């Protein structure tokens, strides 16, 4: 349909059409009944209660998707080909990525071969040329996922502050990526927007954290995500070694956003901060909501 | 038998890399020679035992360690378990009477 | 594929260092006397930047 | 006396610490209206974030003490340690020859 | 009827429903009546 | 100290308006209490000064959500071993190799 | 049918009409085949006897309930509105709200989502812009409930008493709430009503608990229903630590009723008290029981 | 098919046209429905993480095939040759090759009977004289081969250096094996290929190792791949055991390709080395990979 | 749909897929962190 | 035929017929092999 | 059921705005000349702050 277009770039970077307009154009075309394909896989939590189980919290689910695709073309020899090609648009180790575009914009899922694809019917595949592959992917990451927004500010002055527009427009909460310069003492902001995760949801409404003093040549990326570590320094210095049990506790939760504020001093020769936001949804499509 | 060979005058290998092979080290004591610390030969030219150019030989010599158990996605065993633990106590102390 | 994308290998590189901060860093590997035979002199009787 | 505090409004170590003196019911018949109160002498704190089982972090009380009903391989290890500190103090109490 | 359904699944044995948690504590009990009493009092 | 009279004045005579402020002071705390309860443990590692000085020195921070399992005892009187278990690419389970 | 209607009020306020009058208005009906809906899940208990096994008690389990609504417009964008409007209406931590509506009344239970919604067909939702999603939703606790009675003794007299008229006319025991101003000593009742539970049936049919003294601006909330502590003061307080082991034990059970008293003493200014009745059910429907 | 070429060499030697032209001349025809014979099974790793499970690699499993062939001949008498003799074409110890050709060129794959073959129907074969045989073999390794490159080098002077052009077309890395004779020194390269399984695919680019320094007559195998020692003198002694804990450690990863270059040195006589790429790839049949 | 297939044999509880090994090691292991900060260094 | 049935069920393992005695008692003589040689005589 | 309804407690409020942006915005609703008769002005000329 015109409503919905379903896309592949492989791993090699190969551009495929499964669904919507200009589907089959590469010779592959999506079949229907796709599982774990719109939203993100939750499972809840639940303890022993006084009126049954009481509700304990959630856990994100990766995401299994088990889809079929049929290979298709008029004679066999090009069949092969088509059928090679899509085979070389995926693996296992790295990923690939699968688009879905909408009125409500274009939404990524980074998928992987679970397993190995089972393809053909009973009969050999060059007898009718036109067969169908069947993918077992995986999303480690399984909320889909929109271009991130990139903010730079750079500054001359030793001293100086800046606001960042920051807003989730998602329904999870995102973790926020700061690139900063060196040297200079940097103060990030680690607003808790009402998160109580910590029982300090009002106490850290505005917490902002102060890095340690950066020396030449030790730019930093200081990323938010459980993932990563906090602290990675360029040059393989152990920044997070002179930062005294501290740390960024808290994502952007959802419908929440403001002008956060960042702060530069003691910078000589003025600095740089690039903070990038991801956007996040458990859907591959969602009107806006707030 | 003497296989570990850690007391030799030569020394034996007490580490390693995969990229650069295995590392000789010769134990030194400190004072009262209660203490042992390892010292590394930067140039190590300990000759091979004559029983690595006999044909038919598999076994390991004390003096030149060898066996190398790699574990990777293609590896031919299967690792179990790799435990490592610090040291616990500075100070000993025995006695009772004299 | 490869006319658009441009190899690691296909890639010439920079590299710098300075010793200013007195720490040798990982991206020196020393050779033949092991770890621990590097280091960083100040010469602060002169108004010289630190050496390796 | 073993609890396992799932979701009850009790705080461990903010409401009840540990050696502090804290009352127990079984809703067994017979002792429906005694409490039994005894001082806390254990407090675990576990958790489980494994896909198979998730077990959030739940706190398991063990007020009171026994030899009787501790287990076996625990009464042995205390027994071991009891009997290594007294074969020390004894060979350092031997007289020599 | 019964040959060859939940009625042999029984002689199987413990093929279905059976957990190991009770199987668990009923060898520890049956191992801390053999040891409990010739364990010192110390 | 809101007296009742105060109360009631505050609502305007109402005093149902009175009792669901009072209502609302209690929800709020004992949310407060379930906020506690719920909140996250904090795991920092620390380390010792290389240089052989005092004062240990922060490594870093394992999230509970990054964890695999872990379980923590306090006892009364007694030594008890805590364990954590991390996935091998976690970034402090690599410095700890 | 018009004997009966069923609505979902949103985490986010949203109202919708699945089943009765007025249903589908805002494009959701609901499919047939809901299940756990109507009785309160419960599990018995037995122990081995020597005539087989004899009975132990009961335990009421949480609401695990599937049921599938179906989402329809007649242009697949506004089907899509309807659709995320229809997702938005639920989340995993907080619960929405779900009323029938019968001559009986009105009663609500509170469900949140237990896993992931499963939507669409085989194909692509947007070719029928009509597609079921089946939701296994869950309710903590597990009985249907109505607005609590609430009943308020105010007075202006050092020491004072009044009775409390209450009556359960569920199916299941309530547990009763009670707010208490300060300053002020009061006897709260806290009647057997005959229950055995404690095998002190008859023994405790007047039992009168005393609530410790409480200070100026100290009034408390007093819950006797167990996923709730006792005693919570306004000001934070801890009155339950003052109160050396006592409780409040029995709920008002089925059928049950009287004038309980509360008695105020040593109160200057004159308090006040509030009761609140829970109206608890097993049923989305039933008779009043006698 | 004219497209599809699948021929099996028996331990014995024996040649069998199971499908392709020229299939059944031998009295066996291959049944359709054939299992777990297009890709190399492979399962993919998990570990917990914050969003679900992290990737935690990749392992290929061996191939269980079961397929079903055709023996039929007009008299009972010489069906029952042709089941004696496709019988006699297979083994547990030992195993069979089983071809496939196409476009592509000619892959084989070696397997074993991995239980015994179920044959006939349920009357005794001499009836019809066409019978089916399930065989279920096995796979140990689970990829497709072609017969591997192979390029020698050969000097007489006392010191030299050459250059291998390599290059991966398969979509699985291979292990290089070399034949290097004696005396001499030999340095032999162990290139990343940009392989970061150790943590050091920047690092190794330019990886070389030296081999022990081989007295006369001890001419070496140096085979990297991980099912075999690596150094193996053809006159037994124990080059490996001299070689003082070093390994070659990365595989040729597919589409990767370089002049590696082969260094010899105090070799008084002139040495040759001889180089053998193989050539893995994990269906019957793909399109060459750059 | 839930009731009376595998989302009931989860309320059964270990009676399909569920390891002994792993059930053992994870016993032998919360026994070991009971008893191991008592056993003696002798 | 195999991939979805008992030859599957194999690869699961220790789902079905599995009883826990018999595993028990191997893990006792595994143990009973490891410590029985140190354990003194007295 | 419920014995009285009574306006729920809504407690202090605050808002504030600075015309930075590009146009008015929807948090204020214009009246009397209707939709479309409010607009910012820069004040360039003695180097302030927008204005509505």
């Amino acid at each position: 349909t015109d409503f919905l277009k379903i896309e592949l770039i492989g791993r090699d970077g190969s551009h495929w059409v499964l669904s919507g307009p200009g589907m089959g154009q590469q010779g592959v075309t999506l079949n229907p009944n796709l599982q774990q394909f719109y939203d993100a896989p939750v499972k809840t939590l639940y303890v022993p209660g006084p009126f049954g189980e009481e509700y304990a919290g959630k856990r994100v689910q990766r995401r299994e998707i088990v889809f079929s695709v049929q290979a298709y073309d008029e004679d066999p020899d090009t069949w092969s080909t088509v059928d090679s090609l899509w085979r070389w648009a995926w693996d296992y180790d790295e990923e690939s990525e699968l688009r879905v575009s909408t009125s409500d914009g274009t939404r990524f899922l980074k998928v992987r071969l679970m397993e190995e694809p089972k393809p053909y019917y009973e009969k050999d595949p060059h007898i009718t040329a036109d067969n169908p592959i069947v993918m077992t992917v995986t999303a480690t990451f399984p909320y889909w996922q929109d271009e991130p927004e990139e903010l730079i500010w750079t500054t001359l002055s030793t001293e100086d502050m800046t606001r960042f527009p920051v807003r989730n427009d998602g329904d999870v909460p995102v973790w926020l990526k700061w690139t900063l310069t060196a040297p200079g003492l940097w103060i990030l902001p680690d607003f808790s927007w009402g998160n109580d995760m910590y029982s300090r949801g009002r106490e850290d409404l505005g917490r902002t954290v102060a890095m340690p003093e950066l020396v030449a040549g030790e730019h930093v990326s200081v990323d938010s995500d459980p993932r990563v570590q906090t602290l990675i320094a360029v040059n393989g210095m152990p920044t997070q070694n002179r930062w005294k049990g501290n740390d960024l506790l808290y994502p952007l939760m959802p419908g929440k956003g403001a002008e956060i504020p960042v702060q530069l001093k003691n910078a000589p020769e003025g600095g740089a901060c690039k903070l990038t936001r991801p956007r996040w949804y458990s859907r591959p499509w969602s009107r806006p909501g707030v | 038998v003497d296989n570990s060979n850690a007391t030799a005058l030569e020394g034996t290998f007490f580490s390693g890399t995969i990229v650069d092979g295995f590392a000789r080290s010769v134990l030194l004591y400190g004072g009262g020679f209660v203490e042992d610390t390892l010292s590394v030969v930067s140039d190590d030219q300990t000759l091979q035992p004559d029983e690595y150019y006999q044909s038919g030989w598999l076994a390991t010599m004390a003096k030149m360690p060898w066996l190398v158990v790699r574990d990777n996605e293609w590896t031919p065993i299967e690792s179990s378990d790799l435990s490592w633990g610090p040291a616990k106590n500075v100070s000993v102390i025995v006695g009772g009477d004299n | 594929p490869l006319s658009t994308v441009v190899s690691p290998e296909d890639s010439a590189v920079q590299y710098k260092a300075n010793f200013v901060g007195q720490y040798i860093g990982p991206m020196w590997k020393p050779m033949g006397n092991g770890w621990g035979s590097l280091g960083i002199h100040t010469h602060a009787l002169i108004s010289e930047a630190p050496s390796m | 006396h073993l609890m396992a505090l799932h979701d009850s409004w009790i705080i461990p170590g903010l409401h009840i610490d540990i050696g502090q003196r804290m009352g127990s019911t079984v809703n067994s018949k017979g002792v429906e209206n005694i409490v039994w109160v005894n001082q806390l002498e254990e407090m675990t704190a576990a958790w489980d974030n494994s896909a198979g089982q998730t077990m959030p972090l739940s706190w398991v009380l063990k007020a009171g003490k026994s030899d009787r009903a501790m287990s076996i391989g625990e009464r042995v290890a205390r027994l071991a340690k009891k009997m290594s500190e007294a074969l020390n103090n004894v060979g350092v109490h031997i007289v020599q020859s | 009827s019964s040959g060859g359904g939940p009625a042999v699944v029984n002689n199987y044995g413990d093929i279905h429903t059976a957990n190991y948690d009770e199987f668990y504590k009923g060898q520890q009990r049956r191992e801390a009546q053999q040891q409990a009493p010739i364990l010192p009092v110390r | 100290a809101n007296n009742w009279t105060d109360i009631l004045a505050a609502s305007d005579g109402d005093e149902w308006a009175a009792f669901k402020t009072i209502e609302a002071q209690a929800d709020e705390v004992r949310a407060g209490h379930q906020a506690l309860r719920r909140a996250k443990p904090l795991i920092r590692l620390w380390m010792n000064n290389p240089d052989g000085s005092e004062g240990l020195v922060y490594v870093g921070r394992v999230d509970y959500d990054d964890t695999i399992r872990g379980s923590f005892p306090f006892k009364n009187n007694t030594p008890s071993q805590g364990v954590l278990e991390l996935r091998d690419d976690n970034y402090l389970a690599v410095w700890l190799k």
